[PDB]
């Protein structure tokens, strides 16, 4: 909300530095975007930090194609390396969420999910601050990392645990790119 | 030794330090003149008539 | 209703640096080195001095003092790293014992010349770059919002350290600034390519540079065997 | 307030220099140093267990330098072994915090964050609390300055020491 | 103004008050327009689909550089998005959903998303009767294709 100042956080306050909000309605229309937007970025970069581990299950993901965990890649292309009929039941439980239990037409991000006394905001309500300005700064960080994590396996071909084995961390000198 | 690909002929490095000294020295009579002389001061004709 | 930005680009005055793309008010022709240049709006989101505390970390409106404070020593840091990633080049390396090792000084390559060089080098180096900013934060604790931007009491005007006398006039003063700021933004520029291109050929400027400002040994003419 | 915490029953008010009836002016810095010199000496005596109980990660540290995790030593020399662009990275990263996110110069030592994220709603429960920080934060300056000499002085690292049973300093090798 | 219902020169049969059953959003006509338009639209650049891949206009170059899958190996039939893998798959209708959301949103029902009819990059504005029957003509072609994909793809 734009009265509490929810995303305007103390290194740079108000950064709407192209001009965005030219009124209150379309900024709630925003917020609702960033915060599910860094919700789910947020998953996305906590996967990368378990794939490009080597954190795998033990045996099969799908036992009918003798595909195993170990033997998805924890790049970008591993989300595809599972079979359609396998990721069709994550497509059909993730948007029962998005339209049943958790609904993204709710503008307010609101789903009701208290984790009581880790946030009793009725008598600190300095904590509702901090953890209402966190859940949007580790989204808006982890939204970028997720680029970072997508456009660094493009330009170099590798993933993040095979470039850096590699330490393949500079864009200049190596065969890729013009530079 | 002529028919060698050498820059305005200098085989020599006498050749390039009196390169160097005779256009200079015709610059620094021209700055004289045309140093000193104000960088934002345009016109608006085919020819200007500015000062000496 | 409207961001405190979104009215900054709607007075939006003409530029300069960008002649084309109309540069928001925030950028009000009153400071130095202003040529109507942000085209991303920075200057429209000023920031405070953050590193004071909790109660610095604030941004007053309309002052950018604390970009121009990261702009100056940016640059001031930046003009004497060209000549960090140069001389070593140039005027050749310093020598080295058993204790810090033959050829530590002598990397002429000035990336790996950081994981050459003993700790001690670097340590010593970070402390008195480190003695300076204690020497900063205490004259912006002192000054506060009297506080001008790049002042390490080096010079001139009042109370500060003046060893060669230096005193301009007040208007000679202002071309100095404007020297030093043009040369700050220009040697940014300057040694990200040094840094670059180090990076990409794996040798010194002076290394890359007088290789290609020299004739190769295949093109080299045999040359003056005329009695 | 702040004046009256960090003084616990054995002592009260403890000051034999007396700079506080001298110099109150510098109290408030000097309670921050005392705070921050604690918070320090705390995660460094809680590391030098966890070196010491051989508890390291995994791989190189620097494959470059081929110098695993557990080639780092667990004593004094640790810090200093690891290589010059890595404890650059680590006081980059350290000034980072100690300058943006928890800023030092920030006297109260209050940075958002609570006693576990909440604050202590009963003001005397969180001056039990702010006494047990700087109580621990003090006895934790004297534990591992207690290791550093320790262990230049004996000439081993703790886990050294401590499997060579050179506990009593009275009837070994050493001065007096 | 593209919703009318003065375009397709009339008429059929059921106007479905089954719609308007349980199921009320789905019963507005402005969204059913919007649905033939675009069925139209999607089937239009369909059966150009069926002709370029039938005709064998293959491409130059390799599809998939690390599958090894060059594009001369994709089929023509209908099982021609179903044999490029799963990684290329996702980037198209990935970039269909910024078309879906951003750049031509399907929730404008208007379906005029200000690009005027054939000139790219400037806008041809088609101004009086002829903008009038240049939009019945797009839903009559429309519905052309919709019925000529299901011709051409039972056999
Ligand atoms: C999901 C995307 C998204 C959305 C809808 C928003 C929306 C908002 N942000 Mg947030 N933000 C985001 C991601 C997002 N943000 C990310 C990733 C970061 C880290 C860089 C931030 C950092 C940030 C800060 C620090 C602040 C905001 C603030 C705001 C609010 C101010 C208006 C504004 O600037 O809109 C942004 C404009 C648009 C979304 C429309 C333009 C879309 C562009 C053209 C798409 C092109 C993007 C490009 C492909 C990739 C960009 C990354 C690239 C530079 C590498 C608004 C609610 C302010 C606030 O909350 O104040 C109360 C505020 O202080 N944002
Ligand atoms: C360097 C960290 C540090 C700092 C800045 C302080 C500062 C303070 N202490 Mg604390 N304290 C510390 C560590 C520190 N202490 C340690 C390690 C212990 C023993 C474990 C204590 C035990 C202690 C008690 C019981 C009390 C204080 C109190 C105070 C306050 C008294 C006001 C004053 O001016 O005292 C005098 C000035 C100082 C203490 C600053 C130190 C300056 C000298 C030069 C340091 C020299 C020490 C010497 C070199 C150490 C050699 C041995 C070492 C190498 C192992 C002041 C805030 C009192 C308080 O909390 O007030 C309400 C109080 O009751 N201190
Ligand atoms: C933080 C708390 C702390 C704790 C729990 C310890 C614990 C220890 N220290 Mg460490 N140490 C500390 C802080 C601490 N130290 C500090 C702040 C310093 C100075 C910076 C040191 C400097 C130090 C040295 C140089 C040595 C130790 C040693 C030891 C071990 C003690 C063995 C012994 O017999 O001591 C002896 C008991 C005392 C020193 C306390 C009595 C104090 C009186 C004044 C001594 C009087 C002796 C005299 C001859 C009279 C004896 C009479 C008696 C026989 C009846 C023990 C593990 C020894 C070791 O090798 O293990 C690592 C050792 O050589 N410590
Ligand atoms: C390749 C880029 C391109 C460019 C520059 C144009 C440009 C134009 N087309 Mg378009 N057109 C294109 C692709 C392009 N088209 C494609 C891919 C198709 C589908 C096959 C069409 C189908 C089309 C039709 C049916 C008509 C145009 C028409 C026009 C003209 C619009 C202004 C006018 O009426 O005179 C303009 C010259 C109009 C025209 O040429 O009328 C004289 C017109 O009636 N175009
Ligand atoms: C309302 C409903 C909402 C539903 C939302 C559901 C969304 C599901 C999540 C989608 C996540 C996003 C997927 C992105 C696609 C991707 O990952 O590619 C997967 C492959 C992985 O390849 C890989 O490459 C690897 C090669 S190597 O091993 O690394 O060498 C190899 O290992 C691997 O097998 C191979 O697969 O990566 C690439 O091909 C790089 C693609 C580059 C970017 C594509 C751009 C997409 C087009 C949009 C452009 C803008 C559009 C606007 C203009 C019209
Ligand atoms: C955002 C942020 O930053 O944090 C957030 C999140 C977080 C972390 C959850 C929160 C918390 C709670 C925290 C941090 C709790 C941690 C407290 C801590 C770390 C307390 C150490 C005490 C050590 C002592 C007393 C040493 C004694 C002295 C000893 C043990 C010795 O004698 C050393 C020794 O070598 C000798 C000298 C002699 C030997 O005989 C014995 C040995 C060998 C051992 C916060 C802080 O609320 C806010
Ligand atoms: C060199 C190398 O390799 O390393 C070597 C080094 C070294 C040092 C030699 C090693 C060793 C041996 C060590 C250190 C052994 C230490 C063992 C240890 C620490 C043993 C604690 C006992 C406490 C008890 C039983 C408490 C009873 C408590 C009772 C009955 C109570 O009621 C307590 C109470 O609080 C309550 C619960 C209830 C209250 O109402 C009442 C009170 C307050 C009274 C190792 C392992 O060999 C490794
Ligand atoms: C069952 C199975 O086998 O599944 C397999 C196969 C399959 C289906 C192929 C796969 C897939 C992909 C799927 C399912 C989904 C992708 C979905 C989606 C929806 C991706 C777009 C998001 C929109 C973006 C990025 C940009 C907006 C960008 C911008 C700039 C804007 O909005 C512009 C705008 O705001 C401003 C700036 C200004 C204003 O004038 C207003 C507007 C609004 C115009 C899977 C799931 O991977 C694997
Ligand atoms: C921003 C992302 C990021 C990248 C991409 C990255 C990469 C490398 N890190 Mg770094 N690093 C951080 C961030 C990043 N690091 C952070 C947040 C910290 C905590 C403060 C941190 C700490 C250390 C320490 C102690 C060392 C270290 C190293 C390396 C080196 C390993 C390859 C090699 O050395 O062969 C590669 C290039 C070692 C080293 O520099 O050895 C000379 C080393 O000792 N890192
Ligand atoms: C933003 C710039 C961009 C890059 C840099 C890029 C890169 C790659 N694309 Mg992608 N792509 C788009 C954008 C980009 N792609 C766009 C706008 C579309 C239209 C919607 C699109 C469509 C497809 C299809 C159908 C396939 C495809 C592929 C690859 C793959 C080569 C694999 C290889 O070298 O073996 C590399 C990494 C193939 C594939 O992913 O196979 C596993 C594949 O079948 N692309
Ligand atoms: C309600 C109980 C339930 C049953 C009884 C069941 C059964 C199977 N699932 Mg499972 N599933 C969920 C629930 C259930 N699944 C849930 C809540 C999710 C998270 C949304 C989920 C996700 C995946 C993924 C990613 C894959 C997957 C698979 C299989 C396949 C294994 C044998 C096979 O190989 O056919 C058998 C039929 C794999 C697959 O379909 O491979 C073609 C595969 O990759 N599933
Ligand atoms: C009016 C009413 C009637 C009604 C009706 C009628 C006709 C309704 C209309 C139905 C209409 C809606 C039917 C169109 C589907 C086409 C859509 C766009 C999908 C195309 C599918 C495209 C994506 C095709 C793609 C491919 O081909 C390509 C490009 C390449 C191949 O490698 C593979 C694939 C498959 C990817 C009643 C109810 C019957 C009774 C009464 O008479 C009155």
């Amino acid at each position: 909300e734009l009265e509490d100042g929810i995303g305007a956080v103390a290194p740079l306050g108000y950064f709407d530095p192209l001009g965005y909000i030219k009124d209150e309605e379309t900024f709630i229309r925003y917020r609702a975007v960033e915060r599910k937007h860094g919700r789910v970025a947020m998953m996305a970069m906590l996967g990368t930090f378990v794939h490009n581990n080597g954190w795998t299950f033990d045996g099969y993901l799908s036992p009918s194609q003798g595909l195993k965990f170990s033997d998805i890649d924890s790049g970008i292309g591993g989300l595809f390396q599972v079979p359609p009929a396998g990721l069709a039941q994550i497509i059909l439980l993730c948007g029962f969420v998005e339209l049943a239990w958790w609904p993204a037409s709710n503008l307010s991000g609101d789903y009701g999910v208290r984790l009581g006394t880790l946030n009793d905001w009725e008598e600190q309500p300095a904590k509702y601050y901090r953890q209402k300005n966190a859940e949007l700064n580790n989204g808006r960080a982890a939204m970028m990392g997720i680029l970072g994590t997508f456009t660094h396996e493009v330009i170099t071909g590798q993933n993040f645990a095979e470039q850096a084995a590699a330490g393949h961390f500079s864009p200049f000198g190596d065969g890729q790119g013009f530079f | 030794t002529e028919g060698t690909n050498e820059w305005f002929g200098v085989d020599d490095l006498r050749l390039l330090a009196v390169l160097f000294l005779g256009h200079w020295a015709i610059l620094s009579l021209w700055l004289g003149s045309y140093g000193d002389s104000n960088e934002d001061e345009d016109f608006f004709g085919e020819i200007d008539y500015s000062a000496r | 209703g409207a961001s405190p930005s979104a009215d900054a680009w709607a007075n939006s005055i003409e530029s300069k640096a960008l002649p084309f793309a109309r540069a928001p008010a925030t950028l009000d022709g009153t400071m130095l080195g202003d040529f109507g240049f942000d085209p991303l709006g920075f200057s429209t989101v000023p920031v405070g001095p953050w590193f004071t505390g909790i109660e610095g970390r604030n941004g007053q409106i309309g002052n950018l003092n604390w970009y121009r404070e990261a702009e100056l020593i940016h640059g001031r840091i930046a003009q004497v790293a060209v000549v960090g990633f140069i001389a070593p080049g140039l005027f050749g390396t310093l020598p080295g014992n058993e204790w810090t090792g033959v050829d530590a000084y002598s990397n002429l390559n000035p990336l790996e010349a950081f994981s050459q060089v003993p700790g001690l080098a670097i340590l010593q180096i970070f402390l008195f770059m480190s003695y300076l900013e204690v020497r900063r934060i205490n004259i912006i604790k002192e000054e506060g919002e009297n506080y001008m931007p790049g002042d390490l009491r080096i010079g001139q005007g009042e109370g500060r350290w003046n060893p060669f006398g230096l005193d301009y006039s007040p208007e000679a003063y202002e071309e100095k600034r404007l020297q030093e700021l043009k040369h700050c933004r220009l040697a940014m520029i300057g040694v990200f390519g040094l840094w670059a291109q180090a990076q990409a050929s794996g040798v010194g400027v002076t290394e890359q540079i007088g290789a290609a400002l020299t004739t190769p040994d295949y093109y080299a003419k045999a040359g003056y065997f005329l009695p | 307030s702040e004046i009256e915490l960090g003084a616990t029953e054995p002592l009260g008010v403890f000051d034999p220099l007396g700079w506080l009836e001298t110099e109150p002016e510098a109290f408030e810095r000097r309670r921050a140093v005392e705070r921050k010199h604690g918070r320090v000496a705390m995660a460094a005596v809680v590391g030098t267990i966890v070196h010491n109980n051989h508890i390291v990660f995994d791989g190189y540290i620097s494959p470059s330098n081929n110098l695993k995790f557990s080639d780092i030593p667990t004593g004094i020399d640790g810090i200093f072994s690891v290589p010059t662009a890595g404890l650059a990275q680590i006081i980059a990263f350290l000034g980072f915090v100690e300058l943006a996110w928890l800023p030092a110069s920030q006297y109260d030592g209050d940075y958002g964050v609570g006693y576990f994220g909440n604050d202590i709603l009963d003001p005397e429960e969180k001056a039990r609390k702010l006494n047990a920080e700087l109580n621990n934060g003090r006895a934790a300056m004297m534990g591992i300055m207690g290791n550093m000499v320790a262990e230049k002085i004996t000439g081993q690292t703790m886990y050294e020491q401590y499997a060579a049973g050179h506990f009593n300093p009275f009837n070994d090798g050493e001065g007096f | 103004e593209p919703l009318g219902l003065y375009d397709p020169l009339g008429w059929l049969d059921p106007e479905k008050d089954p719609a308007s059953k349980f199921a009320t959003f789905h019963a507005n006509f402005e969204r059913r327009r919007a649905v033939e338009r675009k069925h139209g639209r999607i089937a239009m650049v369909a059966v150009v689909g069926m002709l370029f891949h039938n005709a064998d206009i293959e491409f130059p170059g390799y599809l998939s550089g690390e599958l090894g899958i060059r594009f001369s190996d994709v089929p023509n039939g209908m099982n021609g998005l179903f044999s490029i893998p799963l990684a290329g798959l996702t980037q198209i209708v990935f970039a269909i959903g910024v078309m879906e959301l951003a750049i031509w949103p399907a929730s404008n029902y208007s379906g005029d998303y200000g690009t005027g009819y054939g000139r790219p990059f400037v806008p041809n504005v088609l101004e009086g009767d002829e903008l009038k029957y240049k939009l019945d003509m797009e839903i009559n072609q429309g519905r052309a294709a919709m019925m000529g994909i299901m011709g051409a793809l039972v056999g």
